[PDB]
Parts: C-alpha cells; structure tokens; sequence
RNA sequence: AUACAGUGAAACUGCGAACUCAUUAAAUCAGUUAUCGUUUAUUUGAUAGUCAUGGUAUAACUGUGGUAAUUCUAGAGCUAAUACAUGCAAAUCUCGACCCUUUGGAAGAGAUGUAUUUAUUAGAUGAUUCAUAAUAACUUUUCGAAUCGCAUGGCCUUGUGCUGGCGAUGGUUCAUUCAAAUUUCUGCCCUAUCAACUUUCGAUGGUAGGAUAGUGGCCUACCAUGGUUUCAACGGGUAACGGGGAAUAAGGGUUCGAUUCCGGAGAGGGAGCCUGAGAAACG
C-alpha cells in the first residue's frame, strides 16, 4: 500500500535517467570469473 | 596557523570549531588574532550539524547534507556557497551520480530515495523497508540499497524498474561497497559475516567470517572498503577494529585497534596521493592515517566534536570531516600531497 | 429539526408598495 | 476594508442616498453587526452633524462620552445598553433596540445614566484565587457577589465599574431578546427548556399572551416582573 | 598603482602614486591585515610602518579580507537582510589592484607632508554625560552642565552658541517619574488589598446571614 | 486483554502509588458525560483504557444528539448506524425514505448488537470519517 | 588584579604564600570580576595540577557555562573530570569558586538562583571536601573568643555587619542542611560551634 | 513541502477527489526533529502568532521524575532500549515521547541514602526489589513523558511497579 | 536657551504596506452548528513589590580613493536612543499568649513573584485531567519601566530634603473585539446507449509517535480488516459566461431591471527559502 511491497513496474521519469557504461569493467571477464571462482580460496 | 599537534607530522586545521556565538563576537570584535582570518568557503556550515560530505569527481563541487534537513552544494572556483536545497527528511546516505553536482541520488530517513537534478528534485520513490547504505554500479546502471531486511534492494536507472533484491542469511545490512574494478559487490551484515557477491550472475560468490581474538562480545561489521587494485580490502567492525583483507586468501593481512571502542563509519585508501600504501580509518572521536603494510600510525585527525563522516580530495592533503558541530572541519596535512588548485595559497599561511 | 433563529431584513421592511 | 452602504445592516436605519461606502465598526466592546457606530449616532441619527469631518470635530471636542469615558475614534462601536452623555447639552442617551428590530435612542436621566445592565456571559476564578466575572459588553469585574451565575445580569456603576445589584434568571421575570427572529422583543419568560440534537430554547410571553421561542444565548433579563430596572420606550 | 596612506590619530590620510612596479612589488602576494616596513618601498618610507586595509581592483570591485585568491569571485554578501550574489577582489594583493589601503601604525624619522604633519579635529563631541566625564576626566561631585563642548557659529553681526543637549543626565523630572512609578505600584498594591477586605468581609456577611 | 498493544495502555496523569497498598486494583477516572445521561456501571468498574470513551477517557460530548439503529459493528472500537429521514421529492410528488450513514466510536462500556437502538452525541474529530460517539444504549 | 595576573614570574616574587593566600580571598570575595582576575592570577602562579584543569575552573566562572560546567565537573562516573591525585590540589580552588558563587545574594532570577543547584552539588563531593566548604563558611566569623570567654558575647564585637555576616552562614548552613540530610557531616568546631555563637547573638541584641 | 490538508486523501464513499486549491501556509508541516544523545543543539523555529517552539536535536541530560518519592532528578540520558512505534528508532538513538530510555541511577541514589537514611543495595524505607536491583547497574529505565520537538526539553518518569513489569517483559521478548 | 528648549533636511526608530488565464454538479456555494479541538497586530475591560541613573556600536556627517557604471564601492575620522547590550532585603498578612480595656496595643510563633516543561496533590459548566491553589524540579526562558511633555506641587527639614498632579509610549497574563482555520447537518441538471467503487498518494478502523496554532490516517510504524451502494454508489455529457429569493427590486415591463458570490491558478517558466497577528506574498 504505502510502498511496504515491491512494484516491479517501469517509472516514467526514471527511466532513462543515465547510460549503461557499455566498455565493461577494468578486468577482462575470464579474468573476472576466474578471481571470482578462486577467490577467499574456495 | 596553528598545527594540531602530532609527532613529526603537522596536521592543520583550516576550518572548525575552535548565546556562544553572540559572546565570541563581543570577544573577536576586540581580538586582533580573530580580527584577520581565514574561511577558504564561505557559509561551509550547517546551523545545527552535518550528515554526510562528498566530493564530486569533476573536483570542483562538494556536495553536503545536515540539519532543517538541507542539501549545500559549495563551488570551489568561488570558494562560496552555491545553493541550499531543503528535503522532506534528514539523509542517511546519498551517491552524485554525474561528475558534477548536476545528478544525485538521496536515500533518506523516511524509507524513501529522492534524485536531485540541477533544476531541483526531481522523483521520489519509496523502498520497502529502511535503507541504510547506498550505492551505485555504473556499467549495470543499478542502484543497490541495504535496508533493514535481509533483501538488499536493486534498482535499474536505466530500465528504470525495481529488480529483484539479493536475499542474505543475515537480516540487516549496515554498509554495501562495489569494487570498480572486478565488480564485486560487498555487504557487511549485522552480524560478523561479510558477504561477496556477483551483480552478472547475480549469485553469491562468497561469504567471509570474521573472528577477533581480543574481544570475545560480538560485533557488527560497519564499513566496507575496496582499492584500485581490487585485491585488499577492509572492513570496519564496531569494536573499534579495522581488518586488511586481500581477496585471495581467507585471513586478515592485519587488525588495527583504534582503542577507543566505537565503530568505524569510513575507511579510505589514499592511493592518489603521493605517499602511497596509507589508509585512513574514521571513529567519532579520532580519524587515524596509517601504513597497511606495517600499521604504523603515520598522523591522527582529533577534532572536539564528534564526527560524522571524512572525505578526502584526491591527490591532495586536505580531508572534509562532517562533524556534529555547526562548522565543517577541513584538515590539511602538508607531507601527504600538495595543497589543491582551488585553494594553492593556504602554504603561505602554514608557513605564517 | 433546526429552527434558523434569524433576523430576516426582507419580513421587517414594509413592501405594500 | 470599505463596507458598502447597501451591505451596511438594517439596525443602523441609514439613507441610501446618502453616500456610496457606510462606515465600518471599529473592534472594541461590541461585535460588528450589533454595534452603532459614533459617527451614525450622531450624523445620520442625532442630525447634530452634518458630515464626517464635523463628527470628528465634536468627537475631538470631548462632549460625546461613551458609558462615562471620552471616545475620540469616530468609529468607536456603541451597541446595546450603552449609555451616551453629550455633555454640552446635558442630554443621556440609552441604546435600545426597537420592535421592529432597529436601534433606538432613550432620553435618560442623570441617575439612570449612572449604572448600566450588563449579561454575565462568564463567571470563573482568575489568577490568585480572585473571582471575576464577564459581561456582555466585554468588562472584568473583580470580585463578584457569589450568587451571580452564567446569564444573570448585572447592574454595573459607571464610575467604579462595581457591581450594585444582580438579576438571577429565573421563570416569570421580564427579559428582553437581543438576536434573531424575535429581536427587539420584551417579555417575560414562560420557561426553558433542552432542545434534542440542539440547544437551550426559552419560551417567552408578551403582553398580549403571544409566546415565542429563542435562543438563549439571546435573552437578556432586564428586570423582574412588573419593575423594569431601566426605563423604556413608549409601544412596550 | 596608488596607494591610498592613512593615519588614524592625526586623522590626515593621503593618496600618492608610484609608477615604478618594483617599489610596488613589495606588497605582492600578502593579504589584507598584514605589516609590511616601507623601508622596501622607498628610502623617504624608510621607519614607516605600513598594515594593508583594503584595496580596489580595476574595475572597482573592493577586496574582501577572509578569502585566499588574488582573483575576483562571487560571494554572498548581506545587502547591508537577505545575503546577495556579488563579485569581489581577493584579499591577497596581486598585480591588477589600481589602489591599495594602508594604515600607518608606527611613525618613522623623516616626515611625510600632508599626513603626518598635520592633524584633523573630531567633528562632534560627547552627547552622553558619562562620556563628557571620561573625556575630561571629571569627579562625580563636578558637574558636566559648564563642561559640555560649545559651539559657536556666526550669521552676520550676530554670534550663536549651540550646545549638546546631555542625555542620562539626572534630573529632577526623572526623579518624579521614577518616584511617581513607585507610589503607583504600592497604590495597586493597597487598592488590591482593600479588595480582597471588602470581598471577605462581604463573604463573612453572607456566612452570617 | 487491556494490554494487548505494544505500549502501555493506562489513563493519562492517574498514578496508583506501588508503596501503599489500596484496596481497589486500581485509581479509575470517570466523568459525569451531560445531557442527563447516567455514567454506565460497566464504566465505572471496568478495567478498560479508552481515550475515546466519553465517560472514561478525554472525548466531551457536545454538540448535537442524535439516534440510530445500528448496522454493522466489524470494525474495531466504532459502528455504523443507520438513520432513515423521510423525504420530499416534489417532481414525485410524493414522500420518500432516505437513509444516512453514520459511523460512529463506540466505548468499550456499551455491548451492541446488530439492530439495536443507540443515542450518540457529536465530540471532536475521532478519525477520518467518525465524529460521533455513544452515549445511551437501548 | 590584572597587573598582578600580568606579572611574569609572581612565585619568584617574594611574600608567595601570602600573596597566594590573599589571591585565595579575593577568589572566595562575592564579586565575579575580581573572582575572575584572581583566577587569573593563580594561573600565573602556573601549578600544574591547576594548568591541567585551567579551562573547567573558567567554565565554572563563566554564568553562561556554570550548570553545564558544574554538572561534568562533579559527575565522575559521567566524566573523567578531575584525577585522584589531581582531587587533592584543584579541590579548594572549586570548594573558594563554590563559596564565592554562595555568597550571591538572593534574586528571582534562575541565573542568581544558580546558587541553590551550587549548594545542591556539594552530594557530589567528599566529606572532607564539604568540612572544608563549611570551615569557609564559617571563616570570617569569630566564636573562639566568646567560646573561651565563658559564653559571655561582647558588646564591642556585637555589630550589624556581624549579624549579617552570621545570617548568611546560617543560610548557607540551612542549604547544605537541606541537600545532604542524614549524611551532613556536624563539626563541633567548623559548624556547631558558630551557630550556637550566632544564636547567642540574636539573644543578645534581641535583650539589648 | 510537508502538509497536513486532506484533499489529496479520497473520499469515504470512495471517490477520486481532485485537488484545485494549492498549498497553504495555514496546512503547514515541518520536518520532524530526529533527536539524538549528545550536546544540546536547540533549533527555535516561528510559529503561528509569533510565538517560539523549540526543536531538539540532541539531548544530554534531562529531568526525570520519581513519583513514590515526588522528587524530579536532572539526570544524563544513557539511550533509548525500547520505543513502542519504531524499533529503528532503539536502533539510532532517535529520543522521542513514551521511548523506555536508560538513565543514570546518582542523582535518585544519592537522595536515598541522604533522606531515608539507609545503604541501597524502616519499612516505609524499603522499596521495590526491581528498582532495587536496576541500581546496582546503575541504569534505571524510565519513560520520556515531554514531547522533545516542540519542547524543546526531555522530561520523563521513572517506570515503577506493574508498567515496569510490562516493559521489561518486552524487553526480554525483545531480546 | 551660560545642558537642550523655536522650527526642523538627512538619518536612526516605530506602524502600515495580507490584471490575465483555465470550468468543478455533496465539489463549490448558501444556511446551520461546533472549537470542553485552535491562533491575535489592534480595540475594549481587567491585571505585576517578592540607581541623583550602566556599557557600547553605528547612521546621517567629515574626509582619501577605486570603477565605463548601477539604489556600486573600499580605507581612515565622528558622536545619540522608546536602537542594541547591562542592571538595582523591605513591606504586607494569619496565629497573635499576656496586658489592660473595650474598639485596642503587643511577648512571640509563622508565611510569602511570574513564565517554560513534566511528575505528583485538591471555582465554573448539562459535562472535563477546565479555571484556580499547591509539592519536587527543570530552562541555551522569559517578564517584573535606566523612557517622553505639560504643570512647579504640597510640606518644613529650608533641607536645595520630602514628594506633587495630568498625560504619552511600554510590558505580563486572561478576557473581549477583529479575523481565520477546521467542523456539523440541510438543500442544485441529464443519463444505466454508465453497476460495481475504495486498499492504484491509506482505502475503513485500533495503538503509539511525528507534525501543526490545534482535532484528525495529516503523516509514520505495528495491528486488524473494513468503508459506499441498483433506493444508481460510480461514470459520462452539461453551451457549469452558470446558478445562488445572493441581491435591491419590478412604486402598473407579464416575469423585467440593478447589485453581490462566480470556483481556481499565475504575475517570463520549474524548484528551494525568508518577513509578519495575518501570505506558502503582485515583495
């Protein structure tokens, strides 16, 4: 009711506010995944 | 200028604190020492006290939030304020989102999330439960909110939807930090488990246990702070206690006590400036400048009133502390970098 | 159910004119 | 702030044709539709004064005092029960409303003009445990007699502002209405009585066995049966 | 650029000019408030004792003493209220400054014309009585009425004198109104009395009937 | 369960003293409410804490009285009366019933049912819609 | 006063007892400017003990900062005010400062009125602390001549100023009386001896 | 900014009313006074007739009040452990009317042992065992009875008897 | 006029300064309440015992200058308050043993501002936790005349002592008046070729809080679930420049005049703020 829920629907002036940075990260991905996968020494 | 005093290192204290005021005036009017002096920014105050203080990214705006509930942004090539913005609610935590002060991101105490554009504000939405951390991801475009559930909430700008919140084991979520450069993101619970996450896979990549041999009360981990490299990282814990962590291993690197048994509310890693391998570690009574390699204590930042938060302007000297008094307080360490742009002309008055 | 309880202007003046 | 003449209430009996703005009652003892202000007593009343600026001239000149006191304002609101002395003649005016529901002069004498009825709108204990009670006309009088009570009138002296003597309310006493409908009547009253989803309604007879219902916040007791405290106009 | 010297006790204060930049240079990148030896300046400046008060840019904007620029720059400033947007000069003095203030605190040997040799008397004098008696140094048993500062104009033949009328002087008019304040306030405070005797004596009336 | 709220439910500025003991449970305030109505006994020993109460709690009746048969009572601590007022449509040229709606704050003194004829007497602003409060249960 | 508080080196300058003895009294006088220019003063005598704790006995001077000062002050569980061993030299110096704001003459002002919450923290203090407050009380009035001269007053002695003198320490006696109750220490010498003087006194006067 | 005019809320028949009149001075709001522990900053805000409602952003010390005894006690504020609305509120130290607050035990302490006589730790001089036992901690729970922001003060009583029962109920459900 | 004394520029101080564009049918408007649910510049009536006189800081005004220049400015020199800041035990009562001596004098025993916040304790009104009186405290906490002009007053103590009258402007609280805000019921078109509306800015209540001048889902937590209705809830159209006996009339027009309320918003356009008793100000 007062907002106490989730709405999963799109907000008008919202949308569009900035632009996805589409580069990436600074690390390559396979490189991202790797630390991820390796990392706290799983 | 007087230097506050620390062993072999002088710390400056350019703005601060030292009814009231109408007795100091009767006393500076006489006073020939408060007759000439010195204010980098004019009205760099709040009447009462000041939340938050950041700096933008562009250098020459710095964005501030205190209490009626206010937003100060002060231009640094006028040296002045440039405008006051008043809000519904006090703010816990807010991100700029552009380089300048243009686009900002306001999560304040009434659940609620408010952006500022330059013309004035601009949507208010409100979150299913009190947030209180913030942060946002670039390349995602997403706004991630800990909140008082175990629900950290996500937030598309660019869709401009609502997503779906990573569920935690652990309710409550004092601080979130994002690596730039793995991605990483880093929720510190309220208990003392520390938990990684991945915004791609949306996926928990890990969870990290803290233990401290000291103190066997538990505590609550309250800051999280990643590097430039995106291999260290440290944690602030409410015992008083500062953990350097690199990701690989699962062991702390080293613990620093700040011995005055308060929680850390900011941890900064001072990569830009020229002494390098320094961190600064921010409780309410004291801001401390050490190594972290060695946890030598390199300088210690003491002002009378309490703080509530520290920024530091890359590549410089000077920290903006956001204090529980009506002056912000500008701290200026000499041997760490140079003196800003904006304001080259305070080493004359270091040296006077 | 409410009785007005006013002064009414147009009952005093004379309108036999 | 500017009233204009046809907007101006019929109790003042004014001609139209006399200017286009009637004048508006200053705050002060008596609410603005029951005032009478100086400037229409005199001028378009009294006739003494042609135009306002002779009104101020007399009301600057001292003669017209209201209820014992000077007034300068001309303006000045002087309503129900007000007794004014215009000393250059010698003559005392009290302030009735007529029948028809208008206000009225009352040629006065000298010992009449002395005192003045007043409503006891409040009695309460004020500050130091001192009592006190609130007319109609707005005055605070310390220390009353302890059997005056809510709608009970006072007879007050002008000079000391002092309570002479007090009317309690109570069947078969003359009153008078002051508001509404019935304005402008005289008699006494058959009873009171709670009106259901409303409030307290008194039922009055005249003289003529004619009964008549009111509020009673409107009555205003001025004498006893058949001893009327002040004097009254010819037409009962 | 000119340098506008002022020297408070005497009062006489002068501008001079000197086209020469490196007796100027002196002055350069110091602010408003601090002392600087004229000695520096120019052999006649030698012992003269120099604070910078203020200064004008070019474009006449004044220099605000508390910011660290030798740039002009916007600031909220009270109209002189609410605060208004304007544009001055930095309070260190740089080289665009067409005039600069200072205030001499310390005489050197060689005189100056103009300044330092001649003197300029106060304009008005003491109003207040308190003020007369620190001025001319008075007992409390003296009496300023045949101390004040008399003024005399001519017009014409005839000659005026025209005295200041003393404020916070004791007078017997103030005596009575204090006194009659005091005689008014007991006065209540009787007629409150007899009040609540009449009051009481009417309630014990009623008790007994 | 008078207790049955996170805060303390108590009368306001009434202080039962821990050191003597007293024979009644407890100090209870009650207010004669006017208009001639008779403070109920459920009111005078009942252990209930209502600040909307007129007899037991800060809400005066004043104002207009009013009766109503009684509609609905789901809702907590309130009820809804109906007034049915006949009236004249003159294009129908005939009388016409119509009802009125009234919400109405009931005391937790007063036990009604669906149905029941109730006096209420206008009070300052309950809630949102509520104006009115009970007085007299018949 | 502040010619003296000027001076550089006033231990070096002789007669130091006695100077600092009568810096003391001018301390304990009532008027808040010379209880100011004595604080001074003892500041340039410079003891250490007092140096460390310099800015709270200004506090205490000050009108504006006097509760807030006061409260800090004595609440040690609050506070890490004043040190154990520091207690022994700054307490006279606060027990003089707490006379001298006693010694204020009674007014409707809260501001004046101060003086009741200065009575009202001595609780905080020690018992020798308050015997020591109670002995300046009761200093500047005699009772060991009438007490040695077989309880028999003297006429010459007998003067309006002493009976002032022994109403305000009747007062000041009435007040600790009030806040410390069953814990007030009673001296036969530093209390109960001048009050049955000051009682022997008023029969005395009264008889005259 | 914040008001307080029911326009924007719908009917009860449950109609959309529209708004046609804007905000007014006299449907006013003010932001609410969040107040913490610590140095007392007082914000004197104008109000309507010219008169002065003190807002309370931090608060050290305040007046707490013992009924049995009748005494009124200036005490420091340790920090609010229970608040019947928020529990964010326990969280960040907000103080507020009717918030259990923990108080220093000295000031009442000290007039015990003073007035009555006997060590804490005749029988018109015994007490409560719970009160008696919050001593020895030196934390006695007490309720704030003063609305802080338009006070501009924190008074409250201390919890005795069966209202201090219920509260440290909560307060062990709590934790 | 040997303090000023007439008239008075400037200045300080005080008071006032509360046309255009869009069309809503329980909304508005009209009455009718309520305010034991609120705020007050003014008016009016009340109301206050709890140093022969304190310290400044400036304007107007002198002067030295900067600018192309603004109702722009900086440096140095002046002095005033109804500006700003500061600040002062006696008297009145009650119980008066006893004395004579009845009115009476008196041994003695005792009492004594206001405001703010909270806790505790006892004259009105149909009715209160209201008025009022206490008790323990609390306050960035107040207020309890350092003011002005007309008179030169009456004593004897001729002290140059005592205190002497009419008026101004202040100031505390309460009442009154002027408003205002909410609130109550009663009333306005066509239509089912419009039957479900509300929780879709909380919808209906409860508890607590925040907020406000104040009641209130006004807002926020937590908790129940409700509230409105084919008797038309709800929706559409309405030319709603409309209607209101709102309005004086039509003093022999057949229904006509004249007046008043239109309802809202804006004062290059969004947003934030400020001053005041009163504005979300035509500043």
């Amino acid at each position: 009711s007062k907002g106490r829920k989730l709405n999963y629907s799109v907000q008008d002036p919202i949308a569009n506010y900035e632009a996805p940075i589409t580069s990436g990260y600074k690390w390559s991905d396979d490189q991202i995944d790797e630390f991820f996968a390796g990392l706290l020494g799983q | 200028l007087k230097s506050t005093s620390a062993n072999d290192v002088s710390v400056y204290q350019v703005s601060g604190t030292n009814w009231i005021a109408k007795k100091r005036k009767r006393q500076l009017k006489n006073d020939l020492e408060y007759q000439n002096r010195v204010e980098l920014i004019q009205d760099f105050e709040f009447s009462e006290a000041s939340n938050k203080i950041k700096v933008s990214r562009d250098g020459q705006y710095c964005m501030a939030t205190g209490t009626k509930p206010q937003i100060h942004v002060y231009d640094f090539a006028n040296l002045s304020l440039k405008f006051d913005r008043h809000t519904d609610a006090e703010n816990v935590d807010f991100t700029i989102l552009s380089d300048d002060w243009t686009k900002s991101v306001h999560l304040q105490n009434d659940r609620s999330i408010q952006f500022q554009n330059k013309g004035g504000l601009h949507y208010t939405t409100r979150i299913p439960k009190f947030g209180r951390s913030l942060v946002y991801n670039k390349v995602n475009c997403d706004l991630y909110v800990g909140a008082s559930g175990n629900e950290l909430y996500r937030l598309n700008l660019e869709k401009g939807r609502f997503l779906n919140p990573f569920k935690l084991d652990t309710e409550g979520v004092n601080h979130v930090s994002i690596n730039e450069v793995n991605g990483l993101l880093a929720a510190g619970t309220e208990t003392n488990v520390v938990e990684f996450w991945d915004p791609r896979s949306r996926s928990r990549v890990s969870k990290l246990y803290l233990e401290n041999n000291i103190d066997n009360r538990p505590f609550q981990v309250t800051t999280t702070s990643f590097r430039n490299d995106g291999l260290t990282f440290a944690c602030g814990t409410s015992n008083g206690y500062s953990y350097i962590y690199d990701l690989r291993t699962s062991e702390p690197s080293i613990i620093k006590d700040q011995g005055y048994g308060f929680d850390i509310k900011k941890i900064i890693w001072l990569d830009n400036v020229g002494t390098e391998n320094k961190i600064v570690t921010c409780d309410k009574r004291i801001a401390k400048i050490w190594d972290r390699l060695d946890g030598k204590a390199y300088a210690s930042m003491e002002p009378s009133v309490d703080i509530n938060d520290i920024e530091h302007v890359p590549g410089t000297g000077m920290f903006f502390t956001a204090n529980e008094s009506i002056p912000m307080h500008t701290y200026y360490i000499p041997s760490l970098g140079p003196s800003p742009r904006w304001c080259s002309f305070l080493d004359s008055i270091t040296e006077e | 159910t409410h009785f007005e309880d006013r002064f009414d202007a147009r009952e005093h003046k004379d309108r036999s004119n | 702030k500017h009233l204009k003449r046809l907007a101006a209430p019929h109790h003042w009996l004014l001609d139209k044709l006399s200017g286009c703005y009637a004048p508006r009652p200053s705050a002060g003892p008596h609410k603005l539709r029951e005032s009478l202000p100086l400037i229409v007593f005199l001028r378009n009343r009294l006739k003494y004064a042609l135009n306002g600026r002779e009104v101020k001239a007399i009301l600057m000149q001292r003669h017209v005092k209201v209820d014992g006191k000077v007034r300068t304002d001309t303006t000045y609101p002087a309503g129900f029960m007000d007794v004014i002395t215009l000393d250059a003649t010698n003559e005392n005016f009290r302030l009735v409303y007529d029948v028809k529901g208008r206000f009225a002069v009352h040629r006065i004498t000298d010992e009449e003009a002395s005192y003045k009825l007043g409503k006891v709108k409040k009695v309460q204990l004020g500050k130091k445990g001192v009592p006190y009670v609130v007319t109609h006309d707005g005055r605070t009088i310390r220390y009353p007699d302890p059997n005056i009570k809510v709608n009970d009138t006072v007879k007050i002296d002008l000079a000391s502002g002092k309570i002479t003597d007090f009317i309690k309310f109570d069947a078969g006493k003359l009153v008078y209405v002051t508001g509404g409908r019935n304005l402008g009547r005289i008699g006494t009253i058959v009873h009171k009585e709670r009106h259901d989803g409303g409030f307290d309604l008194v039922h009055i007879k005249d003289s003529l066995d004619n009964t008549f219902v009111t509020r009673l916040n409107n009555v205003f007791v001025i004498g006893e049966q058949g001893k009327p405290y002040i004097s009254l106009p010819k037409g009962k | 650029m000119k340098l506008n010297i002022s020297y408070p006790v005497n009062g006489s204060q002068k501008t001079f000019e000197i086209d020469d930049e490196h007796r100027i240079r002196v002055f350069f990148d110091k602010r408003i408030g601090q002392e600087v030896d004229g000695e520096a300046v120019g052999d006649e400046f030698k012992g003269y004792v120099f604070k910078i008060s203020g200064g004008n840019d070019k474009q006449g904007f004044p220099m605000k003493q508390g910011v660290l620029l030798p740039t002009r720059i916007k600031l909220l400033l009270t109209k002189n209220g609410e605060r208004k947007r304007k544009s001055v000069r930095g309070a260190i003095v740089g080289p665009d400054l067409a005039v600069l203030a200072l205030v001499i605190v310390k005489k050197g040997e060689q005189e100056l014309e103009g300044l330092t040799d001649t003197t300029v008397p106060k304009r008005l004098g003491p109003k207040r009585a308190n003020n007369i008696r620190k001025f001319f140094g008075l007992s409390k048993e003296d009496d300023v009425r045949d101390f004040v500062i008399r003024r005399e104009v001519t017009k014409g033949e005839k000659t005026y004198t025209k005295a200041p009328k003393i404020q916070r002087l004791v007078t017997p008019q103030r005596l009575q109104r204090k006194r009659h304040q005091r005689a008014l306030k007991v006065r209540n405070a009787q007629a409150q009395r007899e009040a609540a005797a009449e009051y009481a004596q009417l309630l014990a009336k009623r008790l007994s009937e | 369960t008078v207790q049955s709220e996170r805060a303390f439910q108590k009368q306001p500025h009434i202080f039962n003293n821990p050191k003597v003991k007293t024979s009644k449970r407890t100090k209870r305030w009650y207010k004669n409410a006017g208009l001639g109505f008779k403070t109920p006994k459920t009111a005078i020993e009942g252990s209930y804490i209502d600040k909307k109460c007129p007899f037991t709690g800060l809400v005066s009746i004043r104002g207009k009285i009013l009766t109503g048969t009684v509609v609905s009572t789901k809702m907590h601590r309130t009820i809804v009366i109906r007034r049915a007022y006949l009236h004249y449509i003159p294009k129908y040229n005939r009388y016409e019933k119509r009802h009125k709606n009234v919400p109405v704050h009931v005391s937790p003194a007063f036990r009604v049912q669906v149905g029941d004829i109730v006096t209420v007497g206008q009070c300052r602003p309950i809630s949102k819609t509520v104006r009115f409060n009970v007085v007299k249960v018949s | 006063l502040k010619t003296l508080s000027k001076f550089k080196n006033i231990k070096n300058v002789y007669s130091a007892t006695e100077l600092h003895d009568h810096l003391m009294v001018l301390l304990g006088s009532r008027n808040t400017d010379v209880q100011k220019l004595a604080l001074d003063a003892l500041l340039a005598y410079k003891n250490p003990t007092l140096n460390k704790y310099r800015d709270n006995l200004k506090n205490l001077l000050d009108d504006t900062l006097f509760k807030d000062e006061i409260t800090t002050f004595l609440t040690e569980n609050g506070s890490q005010s004043i040190k154990a061993e520091d207690e022994k030299v700054v307490m006279p110096y606060v027990l003089r400062i707490f006379f001298g704001r006693a010694q204020v003459p009674p007014t409707s002002g809260q501001k004046r009125s101060r003086k009741i919450a200065v009575i009202s923290v001595l609780p905080n203090f020690k018992k020798p602390y308050i015997n020591d407050f109670l002995s300046l009380a009761s200093e500047r009035l005699d009772y060991n001549y009438f007490f040695g001269n077989s309880h028999q007053i003297n006429s010459s002695k007998a003067t309006l100023k002493t009976i002032r003198r022994m109403t305000g320490f009747v007062n000041i006696v009435n007040s600790t009386l009030s806040v410390l109750r069953t814990n007030f220490p009673l001296h036969t010498n530093s209390v109960l001896q001048p009050l049955i003087y000051s009682i022997a006194m008023a029969y005395y006067v009264l008889d005259t | 900014g914040i008001s307080r005019d029911s326009r924007h809320k719908r009917s009860a028949t449950g109609a959309k009313r529209a708004q046609f009149r804007k905000k007014r001075k006299f449907e006013l709001g003010r932001q609410p006074a969040n107040t913490k522990i610590g140095a007392k900053r007082i914000h004197s805000v104008r109000t309507r007739g010219g008169n002065k409602k003190y807002r309370a952003l931090r608060i050290e010390t305040g007046n707490f009040s013992w009924a049995s005894e009748g005494i009124s006690k200036k005490t420091r504020i340790a920090g609010v452990v229970y608040h019947p609305s928020n529990n964010e509120l326990v969280r960040t130290n907000t103080l507020t009317k009717a918030a259990i607050v923990q108080i220093d035990a000295t000031p009442f302490r000290q007039w015990f042992e003073a007035h009555y006589g006997q060590t804490l730790g005749a029988a018109s001089a015994k007490i409560e065992s719970s009160v008696e036992s919050q001593f020895s901690a030196g934390r006695l729970y007490a309720c704030i009875s003063s609305r802080p922001g338009q006070s501009g003060r924190c008074d409250g009583y201390i919890l005795e008897g069966e209202e201090l029962a219920f509260y440290l109920r909560r307060l062990t459900a709590k934790k």
